[PDB]
RNA sequence: ACUCUGGUUUCUCUUCAGAUCGCAUAAAUCUUUCGCCUUUUACUAAAGAUUUCCGUGGAGAGGAACAACUCUGAGUCUUAACCCAAUUUUUUGAGGCCUUGCUUUGGCAAGGCUA
RNA sequence: CCUCCGAACGGUAAGA
């Protein structure tokens, strides 16, 4: 163990005691500090642990892979013990979590286990794409937000803004999030605000980090005889300081005065810098000793950036501001546990584990939810990482591990495990204890076998009425599809192996066999992909694999009404189904994805909603049968059989059939084996006879499947491929070269704004998933690597062109035209499927 | 000027600046430096034309060294980039036929799978990714800006940055019922740093040395020796201009190879006992220390030289060779096929002539400047020709022909030069002086020689004094 | 600023021009899919749909010109597809009367599209026999030059 | 606001050297391959391992030289103008008595008297 | 557009 600041075994005291443990994720863009915050954290607890004269430390960069790139990609716990304001520790559960959008999945399986969220802004860039999809993403899970601007250096040693124009682009940056999460939510009381205490100014490169209330209590030891609280409730706004009547007065005193923050806090901190990095050989020492710092003489001869990182260390000392933050405003898991419960429990908190567990019972029924899964030194066995919500697991205990298809009519999928040592991880060193009570964050060997991607850890023979944790929704999906093999096919069964391995390592990562007995990885983008599969051949299998050539995942839809009623009879023939097929209204495919609708309502609501906005017949509405091919998927059966000839009672003993074919039918796809989108089947004509015997499952699920087909097939099917949202922060004279690149990838841009407080502007652009292969690259090799972007999936588009249209002819190497794209695109993927090469109506 | 480079106008151009005084330098023995920012920021201004105007490291996306790593571990040249030998080389990469994994007809064509791509994301793009590297992916964007005015205020709401929007304010507090007296702060209260003011006249200079190339971002340091510092080396870091002919490019691209391969072979220097050979000299009774003229040490070991390799000639009898005094061995007359077997010397006595003829030539440079026949300018002209001309003013190439690496990268030096010197209203013919560059290449040419002709040599005079220093069947 | 602001807004007009005359082909291409249906009379006819007012950065000279090509282009792949048909029957060759193609070519939805009446697929069918022709007599040429 | 401590340069030597010894970059040897090839060198260019050379840092020792003197560290790092103060210390009226009950006396607890 | 221009030896009549 390193030396540190504070007691082991009062850190385990730490552990007992819920009120005093914050579950803190960090999320935020892509390099805006996250990682340099929790190195100054660490250098604050750990003496022994400082960071370099010339080099980040980034303690919680300990990937390999993350130290070369640097960008993080898996995300690290920190449990460390920190002092607020008023000296009190507390133990800070930290989550470190990667910035690029690729890898939002990983601070999803932060935001599982974490009662708030820290999200840090830079303050020179602004709010960017990553920083709104954490926000909604964070405000979705029913989390506490609190807002940290990191880097507001950069206004000062490299924009060179006067303090009311840093303050003005400070208040900017509050302001546009606060409109963030009020567009996302209802409550006013997730409004941010430094008055209120919800945002901390930091600089994590220099270690500076302030609240309104850690600079007052600066004053206030520098003076005496002040309420920082009191104080510190005016250092914000337009509230200016008369010195004649020593007063707060929210009117100006002259015609040119200043801000509050802007004379106590920006001020200084302005003139701490000048004088460091401008002034070090003349003005510095006086400066200094009127701040009380006193350095010695080799700490005088360190470099401008060095040296400016000690005064700050001096001067401002902790991080008491950010422990003032996530006590003041993110609930303790005592505190934060009925919302979570609420959230992310199937069983809900009218069971008898939704208020054993609400109450974070230190001593109840052991029940720990574990979302991550972290490789061993050697990268053979795992360590399952997870909160434990109720009980005190121990180690040696053995325990009964749920996986996500646990449910109680079918206890197929659960096991029997020995949980081997535990231990608290500290991202670099971890501390293995003998135990750990609820509220916390453990690491456990031993019960990784069962766990394929969360798992829910319980007592075995403890609780029989013991479900599982909702599965992790992830913000975005994985569309890019990889196709790997083995270079020598006798190793076929090693990369297998290693291809369960990276599935445990990647929340969203989605391998499997198609039927052409293809491997195939699904990821978000390029980097995630590329990381993929450095760990899959250097980490996990050890072997050589073959690559192809990554495309994205297709599906279909569409576009007009089914010529035909199309028909199917069984191979009785006695039950005549008889459907059409037609589009979804223009949103409607977005309100069930996103659960704006859900198929758990009575029939009451959702008839209210689906005559309220789109206009059918209440009959019509009433008698929606099912949605696929998920409960969420994005695919309507709506049941229009007449009330005078299909009896309900004729049909409610047949309609479950009928659901589950039509639900597995748009799972499949007759075009190229590929999910149906948007798509309506009104069941027009459900001819059902007499005999139950007649009429069984395994008599009408191929028929429902037949049914759906033909109904798909005559109402003019299309194919649509994903489309990528694509923000480039990128300099006034590389917009063109931006522009000339959208072009040449189908792309179009929705808007190019300069970025306010900035010289950079921010071009909002559409490009096809297919064709965003080396678009990064290309982007920053056209502009001499200036302009950046993020790629993230957005939504669905038709592919231009008519998939059957037979007349088409393709040639191997040459893109094709529009019109041929949608004939291209099926035929190439039916033959990587291992199908037919024309779509035959004729089955 | 004595008012802007006042910090440094005294001792600019001293031979070793500022080596008497205590407070920049540690002593005589010149180790340490420590400057003032005002001095470094003069240093920094006068040094502008040999540096770069990037602040950020992203403009060598891939085209740093871990890209260059990746590309010759791969096979592949990037655009500019250099290129190498295949690491794997018994493994054909065109043996792979078509099978039904790498179908043609079964994967989709719409943007071609660049070089580029298969760099920046190496694992993904490449099969069989063996010792590849895997690049820095982006530093933030440095959004300094860079003011060409000392008389802007330090702190100014630059017009190159964009406006901020108009004003937005939720803070509903209590409407106070006001019958009550307010906060009110002490009577010694003030803000932390009233007295100093926001911004002096070197903030703006320290701010712009804050995002400055090394050495410039520097406080202190430690002297290194002058041919330590290529001076050029960030000019071929960057991609080749536009409108260059090919043999820039190609000078270009091979000086990025060699310092690629230099990146890529560094090893870590052996532990070893503190050998010195001078200290070894004085110690005896046979070597003497004085001080004197750079010209007149020059033209002592021409003398020695020539005279070294005549008494070599003499000694062995051979009156019809003559060695003249620019070290060329000419026959007196014409020569018997008996003479000509005897006047036959190895590679050892020819390298040495070769290599003191070199000296003698940029010595004799120097005796030309001090004679006044030739100016400064004129002078740092000959030098800069005799360093990139190597190969015709004299001869070692024959001798030792792996020294032609070096003369290649001496032309390549001088054509990188030239084309940042002939810019302008400066065309071609001679004037370019810049000679640091190939007297560089020839002092570490020079450095890895010393022990082979010193052994050659070793065994020559040993061999002059009667002295020395189907297997298994 | 000023000069960047140029240069930057008259990419994003031509961008958003070739982005709507790219958003009327792909209208032309999913709709129209006959080329014996005039352009003008299709025009006042396809102008009930949605995306009708993708042309609001266009005039009717622009929407005609697309139309025409659109309509050239479909003439063009029906006399391809004719001809394509014409290759499979042996009776076809450089001397076939068009009276007994008239049966040959009855039921041929290639020629159909390529003409309705017997005038037309006439025409055509006796300019690709003097097309074929030609090649013969290319054939020869290069036969009896060596 | 004070008492005890006490340097810098330069030369040489002996050792340890991870570290971008070196923000620079040479050569040789060997083993694999590579291009020529007509005999040796001299070569072409990639990998690995060795050395050699131009340099470097740390520690210790011995000298010569502004060495005779600060600075740094440690140490509690000394006091009278204007405040004798009305919630946790050393100027705060809180002070006592008896009854009752318990307890072996002693001692303990609730109540009353209170200027 | 193409600019990389190498070298030495394997060339001794043997005698008077």
């Amino acid at each position: 163990l390193p030396v540190t600041v504070y007691e082991m075994d009062f850190l385990a005291d730490l552990m007992d005691n819920s009120e005093l443990i914050r579950n803190v994720t960090l999320c935020g863009h892509l390099h805006h500090g996250k990682t340099c915050f929790v190195d100054c954290l660490i250098e604050q607890t750990h003496p022994e642990i400082r960071k370099r004269y010339d080099q980040d430390l980034c303690y919680t960069d300990i990937l390999f892979t993350e130290q070369e790139r640097g960008v993080g990609i898996k995300s690290t716990p920190v449990t460390v013990v920190l002092p607020d304001t008023k000296g009190k520790s507390y133990l800070f559960n930290i989550m470190d979590t990667p910035g690029h959008v690729n890898f939002s999945d990983e601070v999803t399986a932060g935001l599982r286990i974490s009662d708030g969220v820290v999200l840090f802004i830079d303050a020179a860039e602004g709010v960017m794409l990553n920083t709104e999809r954490l926000i909604k993403h964070a405000v979705q899970e029913r989390l506490a937000v609190t807002v940290c601007i990191n880097k507001i250096d950069r206004l000062i040693l490299e924009l060179k803004l006067p303090p009311t124009d840093a303050y003005y682009k400070l208040r900017h940056i509050v302001d546009e999030v606060n409109g963030l999460i009020s567009m996302y939510s209802t409550d006013e009381n997730l409004i941010l605000s430094p008055l209120l205490g919800n945002v901390c100014f930091s600089s994590s490169q220099y270690s500076i980090c302030f609240t309104l209330g850690s600079f007052a209590k600066i004053y206030a030891d520098t003076f005496g005889d002040i309420n920082y609280q009191e104080f510190a409730k005016r250092l914000w706004g337009d509230i200016y300081f008369n010195p004649k009547t020593r007063k707060f007065t929210k009117k100006a005193p002259t015609s040119s005065s200043q801000r509050s923050f802007v004379e106590f806090i920006l001020e200084p901190l302005y003139k701490i810098l000048a004088q460091v990095v401008g002034d070090v050989d003349t003005s510095l020492p006086r400066t200094l000793d009127e701040l009380g710092i006193h350095l010695t003489k080799e700490e005088l001869k360190l470099n401008i950036r060095p040296l400016l990182r000690l005064v700050c260390k001096k001067f401002f000392g902790e991080f008491t501001g950010f422990v003032d933050m996530c006590v003041q405003h993110i609930p303790s898991p005592k505190v934060g546990a009925k919302p979570k419960i609420e959230h992310t429990y199937t069983g809900g908190v009218d069971s008898d584990l939704g208020e054993a567990m609400s109450d974070c019972d230190p001593d109840g029924p052991l029940m720990c939810h574990t979302t991550k899964m972290y490789s061993t030194d050697d990268g053979v066995q795992f360590h399952a990482f997870g909160r434990v919500l109720s009980g005190t697991i121990h180690a040696g205990q053995p325990v009964k591990v749920l996986g996500e298809n646990y449910t109680l009519e079918d206890e197929e999928d659960s096991q029997i495990c020995t949980v081997g040592r535990l231990w608290i991880s500290v991202a670099r060193y971890h501390i293995e204890v003998n135990r750990v009570p609820a509220g916390n964050w453990v690491l456990i060997e031993g019960v990784d076998q069962p766990i394929v991607k969360t798992a829910t850890i319980t007592e075995p023979r403890g609780n029989e009425e013991a479900q599982i944790f909702r599965p992790l929704k992830f913000n975005t999906t994985s569309v890019i599809k990889i196709a790997v093999e083995p270079v020598n096919p006798s190793e076929l069964p090693k990369m297998l192996d290693g291809l369960r391995k990276v599935n445990k390592s990647y929340p969203s990562l989605t391998t499997k066999v198609e039927e052409s007995g293809e491997h195939v990885i699904l990821g978000t983008g390029e980097l995630y992909l590329d990381c993929v599969m450095h760990d899959l051949r250097k980490m996990y299998s050890e072997i050589d694999i073959k690559v192809a050539d990554p495309v994205v995942t297709f599906c279909e839809t569409v576009v007009e009404t089914s010529s035909l009623k199309c028909f199917a009879e069984t191979p009785n023939k006695k039950n005549k189904i008889t459907m059409i097929a037609e589009p979804l209204e223009k949103g409607l495919a977005e309100d069930i994805e996103n659960e704006v609708v859900q198929i758990t309502w009575n029939r009451k609501k959702l008839g209210e909603f689906f005559q309220t906005k789109y206009d059918w017949d209440l009959l019509a509405a009433r008698s929606i049968w099912a949605f696929g091919p998920d409960a969420t998927g994005p695919n309507i059966l709506v049941d229009d059989t007449l009330p005078s000839e299909v009896d309900k009672a004729l049909l409610g003993s047949v309609k479950d059939s009928i659901v589950q074919g039509f639900q597995w039918g748009t799972r499949e796809g007759p075009l190229c084996d590929e999910l149906i989108r948007n798509v309506k089947f009104k069941i027009l004509d459900a001819v059902v006879a007499q005999e139950p015997l007649h009429r069984g499952g395994g008599q009408i699920i191929p028929t429902a499947r037949r049914v759906v087909y033909s109904a798909f097939l005559m109402a003019t099917p299309r194919l649509m491929e994903p489309y990528y949202f694509v923000e480039v922060q990128a300099p006034a004279d590389c917009v063109s070269a931006v522009y000339t690149v959208l072009a040449r990838r189908r792309g179009h841009v929705t808007q190019d704004a300069p970025i306010p407080g900035s010289p950079l502007y921010t071009i909002k652009a559409f490009i096809p998933a297919i064709d965003s292969f080396g678009f990064e690259t290309d982007l920053r090799t056209h502009t001499q690597g200036q302009a950046f972007s993020l790629s993230v999936f957005h939504h669905w588009q038709i592919v231009p062109g008519d998939p059957l249209d037979k007349s088409i002819v393709i040639r191997p190497l040459e893109p094709q035209p529009a019109p041929h794209l949608a004939r291209e695109f099926m035929i190439k993927t039916r033959r990587r499927k291992g199908l037919s090469e024309d779509v035959s109506i004729s089955k | 000027d004595p008012e802007e480079d006042a910090p440094v106008l005294d001792w600019f151009y001293d031979h070793q600046p500022l080596r008497d005084s205590r407070k920049y330098v540690n002593g005589s023995t010149y180790q340490r430096w420590q400057f003032t920012l005002p001095m470094m920021s003069t240093l920094y201004r006068l040094a502008n034309q040999l540096l770069t105007d990037l602040v950020d490291d992203n403009y060598f996306y891939l085209f740093d060294l871990k890209a260059f790593f990746t590309s010759k571990a791969l096979n592949m040249a990037i655009p500019g980039g250099p290129k190498f030998e295949p690491l794997v080389r018994d493994i054909n990469l065109q043996d792979e036929d078509w099978n039904e994994f790498n179908d043609i007809n079964k994967i989709i064509i719409r943007q071609p799978i660049r070089t580029e791509y298969k760099i920046a994301f190496p694992y993904l793009y490449n099969n069989l990714p063996h010792h590849v590297h895997l690049t820095w992916y982006h530093t933030p964007n440095v959004v300094f800006i860079k003011t060409e005015d000392p008389d802007l205020p330090a702190f100014y709401f630059d017009p190159l940055i964009n406006p901020i929007s108009h004003r937005h304010s939720v803070k509903s507090q209590e409407p106070l019922p006001d019958d009550d007296e307010e906060f009110e702060l002490p009577e010694f209260v003030e803000p932390f740093l009233k007295d100093t003011p926001l911004y002096t006249d070197n903030t703006a200079n320290g701010i712009a040395l804050l995002w400055a190339p090394r050495p410039f971002n520097l406080r202190s340091g430690r002297t290194r020796r002058a041919l330590d510092i290529p001076l050029v080396k960030n000019w071929y870091r960057e991609h080749c201009p536009a409108g260059q002919p090919v043999k820039v490019r190609v000078s270009y691209q091979k000086l990025l190879k060699y310092y690629v391969l230099n990146a890529l072979k560094h090893r870590p220097p052996k532990a070893q006992k503190k050998r010195y050979l001078f200290r070894s000299f004085k110690a005896t009774k046979f070597f003497q220390s004085t001080k004197l003229d750079w010209v007149e040490v020059g033209l002592q070991v021409c003398r020695q030289g020539y005279n070294m390799l005549n008494l070599l000639i003499h000694r062995k009898n051979l009156n019809y060779l003559h060695l003249d005094y620019n070290f060329n061995l000419k026959p007196v007359k014409t020569l018997t096929t008996k003479e000509r077997k005897k006047s036959r010397f190895g590679n050892a006595f020819h390298l040495c002539r070769e290599v003191l003829r070199l000296t003698k030539l940029v010595v004799d440079s120097h005796v030309q400047y001090r004679l006044g026949n030739v100016d400064a300018f004129q002078l740092a002209d000959g030098l800069q020709y005799i360093f990139a001309h190597v190969g015709q003013l004299t001869g070692m190439y024959r001798y030792k022909y792996k020294l032609m690496r070096q003369i290649r990268m001496c032309k390549d030096l001088k054509h990188l030069i030239y084309y940042r010197f002939n810019t302008g209203p400066v065309g071609k013919g001679p004037g370019c002086g810049f000679w640091a560059a190939g007297w560089r290449v020839w002092l570490f040419f020079m450095r890895g020689i010393t022990p082979l002709l010193e052994r050659w040599l070793g065994n020559l005079l040993a061999r002059q004094f009667e002295g020395r220093h189907s297997h298994f069947d | 600023r000023s000069e960047q602001t140029k240069e930057i807004d008259r990419e994003r007009e031509q961008h958003k021009r070739e982005e709507a005359i790219q958003n009327f082909k792909a209208l032309l291409s999913d709709m129209v899919r006959s080329s014996d249906v005039s352009w003008s009379d299709t025009r006042r006819t396809l102008r009930k749909d949605h995306r009708w007012e993708s042309g609001s950065l266009l005039e009717r000279e622009e929407k005609e010109k697309l139309f025409n090509e659109h309509i050239e282009a479909l003439t063009k792949k029906k006399r391809e597809h004719f001809r394509q048909l014409l290759d499979e029957t042996s009776a076809i060759t450089l001397t076939s009367t068009w009276k007994e193609v008239k049966k040959i070519i009855k039921e041929d939805p290639r020629c159909i599209k390529f003409s309705s009446s017997d005038r037309k697929k006439q025409r055509e069918f006796e300019e690709y026999i003097r097309d074929k022709y030609i090649t013969a007599k290319a054939d020869f040429r290069t036969l009896l030059k060596e």
